[PDB]
């Protein structure tokens, strides 16, 4: 299952669909509709379409209706009649969407064409979000996308993470179980494979390819710091050099300057960094300072 | 009105204020069901005989309403438990709080 | 004297017909961008 | 039962129907009708149709009537006279729909044509939703849709989830119990089967096909995180690499940097992640940071 | 009794009838009639018809009269003189319909033609609904519908739920006890049977057909979630795959990530899901997340 | 005078005003049954000794 988990097929991709709708059946937790004119305007549009023309000059003050935006993913090779999941998010001053029902909503693409029609019952968790829900199989595909799959004798596998070693390894793996010249790497992120002419032939070829297992090679040393959530993650290839670290309210347990032992593997790094007795908030600053000095032999990314 | 615990209390003090997110609340800040949101464009707020809350705005000859102020009626008003902070709760006596629009 | 032919100030055509757009490519994407400037 | 649970038949699909109606018989828990003019307008329309013309200038202040939207699904091969379930959702400032009765409601399609007529008694749960109910067999189909089923010698089975391996597996399964060239995969999501010419012949063929069992192949490794409900779900094909994790108020039980053991199967992953002693809210951030670093060898989806 | 409980006969269907009436004899629990002008207007109409012309300018403030809507079902092959049950629902600001009597009410069809006449005593339960009641044998059929039953040699049995396997099974069952070519399936929802020419002959044939028993075949795996009532129902064909589940305030009983054992039958699924110790409100989110991930091998419907 | 709830009250205050749909109402907005609709093109309203 390595090749499918590492790469993606060229032309097999997911698009994004968006639309506007109304959610009805709320228990008095909808829009105020005095500060969100589009809710009442679109309700009047729906009624006018259905055969009820409400007078232009009138005051409608609803409480069970909310104006929402619906987002979905158009899956690869989607055919009309299939169903997809949608996400429903409130748009103006609505308290909750607990037990609402999404009315008929056309999901447009980037090209402003309807690719799906959405309508269903929203499932809201019930510290849980109240203005956001999900409808499983809530939208039906109405339009299909032409594709070039099955045409030509080349298929590109696109690596999720760029690596010359991994690209070469996938090339050598495809060229071991599937013939001599069945794959050629084009760059650090693309492996071009030669496929038989046809549609089912390429499907069979890619089915074979996808479940093959490749031995993942060492992949860069990096320390990911998320300051907004206060988390630090170090992969296996992170090392350290011997150097001294000082920080506020931290001391040898006896001065404030603690020596960090050079470290070869990740267990040594973890032990050396835990010897400092540093909170992760302090550990982030320690890692940044060590990266500046040169003790930390890894790529420090702040996400 | 709605207590912070989530249970409903009943008051007769008629002093209300609009808080920073509309909502007519009591002087202690407790929200006054059935929820009344006042817009910022309001020039004058009128609470009617039957509890209709109408709001006048600029460039709109017709006053924009907001909601109905419903009163709770009990069958033994002597029986409510006085919580303290100008609030009464339904005891075993004065049960079945009957909501009604004022006037009927 | 008002019948003398004259050349207007804004010469040329005072309208432009929208040009039909390129045919989308068969890459499996909904977003299709014309020749980018 | 695998093929029916995995695929859908081309042309055998469900449509969405919508309509507007009135719910009567409520115990004073209907619309205020002073803030929802359409309720009284449509009640006057109904009376005028029935033979009662209420004066135009008059004040009607109802309490037992609510204006509702009715939604239903038009089932495949629906024939006139059959019954379907409908969902009734209040539209404006109605307190409840406890024991109301839905009056005659025409359910329109996308093409604004009446496909069903809805009328019945609403069932409301009784923390339960009060403005939303369901009527079983509450609508009767009045229009039928022409279809191309039974015409031609090709039928497409559309996979619910795109997979070249699964498409090839279904193709090989249909071509084992139903002849040599009875199925051909067209893409990652479509399997074209050759069916006899006729209507009952295709029904028999698809009845045979649908109950066949296919051996489901490994299907991608993915971690689904629902932040709105605070849930994390990992399938069997999720693995881990050895790396160090630090987060607020979490420590080895002795520093704040805890080593996560490489993990091959899902039990190892669960044990390694439970060794951190992390709340799911913290676990979501841990998983996101590990995906950024590269320890988590899975596809992280946020739903 | 399987065929009658699974299918319906073509042309044997129920219509919906609606009408407006007045309910009298209430103990001061009728309309206010100052906010519902149609009550007094229709009472004056009734009096004018009966021979009493009340002056146009006058104030009538009734308390024992309520304006109601009556709904009924027109049964198949209904003949004039037969009686049907009706449902009586209040229409404006009436407190109760406890012991009221429905006056003569003409029940119209969709075509605005009178098909029944309704009049009787309402039975109200007495947490019970007060503005809704039912009258058994409260309406008498006055019009009959022409039908094509008994004409032609084809009769369509329409399956309640679409299934190619079930359609084929009914076709084979009818063709076992009633001759070689007595039934042919037309689609996933229709079985066409050949009947003798005549009226009583078709009645006899359908009487034979209806009580036949068919062996119901596995029917799709689906999990129905009703968020408005907070209920989850899983049928027998629901399975699970081994995967890890994390949710708020749920832990192994010891981390927060609990492994759910792969499960083949429904008992295994129930045991695995009960091992999580999840409230149904949490179980709904768990099931949705597992459907997103892929552990849940069933069709998740939100009703 | 007709109250909003529909019951009839009685007043000796004779200060009446025309409402936005014609009609003579009390200063509080309550209608003065028996009802009186005043047309738009009215130049003068005359209430006589015999209530006409």
């Amino acid at each position: 299952e390595r090749i499918r988990d590492l790469t993606s097929v060229q032309g097999v991709r997911e698009n994004s669909l968006i639309g506007y709708g109304l959610v009805v059946g709320l228990d008095g937790t909808g829009d105020q509709t005095t500060q969100t004119p589009f809710t009442t305007q679109t309700l009047n549009n729906m009624l006018s379409q259905l055969g009820i023309t409400v007078p232009t000059g009138t005051n409608m003050q609803l409480k069970n209706v909310a104006a929402v935006m619906v987002t979905a993913s158009y899956p690869p090779f989607a055919r009309q009649g299939q169903t997809i999941d949608v996400v429903v998010s409130s748009m103006g001053n609505a308290k909750s969407l607990r037990g609402g029902t999404l009315l008929m909503t056309p999901l447009k693409g980037v090209d402003s064409q309807v690719y799906a029609l959405a309508q269903g019952n929203i499932l809201v968790g019930g510290v849980n979000q109240l203005n956001g829900g999900r409808i499983t199989n809530g939208a039906i595909i109405e339009r299909e996308l032409p594709t070039q799959f099955g045409a030509g004798n080349t298929i590109n596998l696109q690596l999720n993470d760029e690596d010359f070693t991994m690209a070469q390894q996938i090339t050598d793996a495809i060229n071991r179980a599937r013939g001599y010249g069945s794959a050629t790497a084009l760059d650090a992120r693309t492996v071009q494979v030669r496929v038989p002419s046809g549609n089912s032939s390429q499907v069979r070829f890619l089915a074979d390819i996808q479940n093959m297992e490749v031995n993942v090679t060492p992949q860069d040393a990096k320390v990911v710091i998320n300051s907004r959530t206060g988390s630090v993650v170090m992969n296996r290839e992170v090392t350290l050099d011997s150097c001294a670290v000082a920080q506020g309210n931290l001391s040898v347990t006896g001065g404030s300057l603690q020596s960090v032992r050079s470290s070869a593997n990740l267990n040594s790094v973890v032990r050396a960094l835990n010897a400092l007795g540093a909170t992760p908030m302090d550990l982030m600053s320690i890692l940044q300072s060590m990266q500046s000095a040169g003790c930390l032999r890894a790529k420090l990314e702040i996400i | 009105v709605m207590l912070p615990d989530g249970t409903s209390a009943y008051t007769r003090d008629g002093s209300f204020q609009v808080d920073q997110n509309g909502q007519l609340v009591t002087a202690g800040g407790f929200q006054v069901q059935p929820a009344i949101t006042i817009p910022a464009n309001a020039l004058s707020i009128t609470i009617g005989r039957d509890g209709v809350v109408s709001v006048t705005q600029q460039g709109q000859a017709a006053p924009v309403q907001v909601g109905q102020l419903n009163l709770t009626t009990f069958m033994n008003d002597t029986g409510l438990e006085s919580i303290g902070e100008n609030l009464y709760i339904e005891t075993q006596s004065s049960g079945a709080p009957n909501e009604s629009t004022p006037g009927l | 004297c008002a019948w003398i032919p004259a050349k207007p100030l804004v010469q040329g055509a005072t309208t432009a017909q929208p040009i039909p757009g390129p045919v989308p490519v068969a890459n499996g994407s909904i977003f299709q961008s014309a020749q980018p400037i």
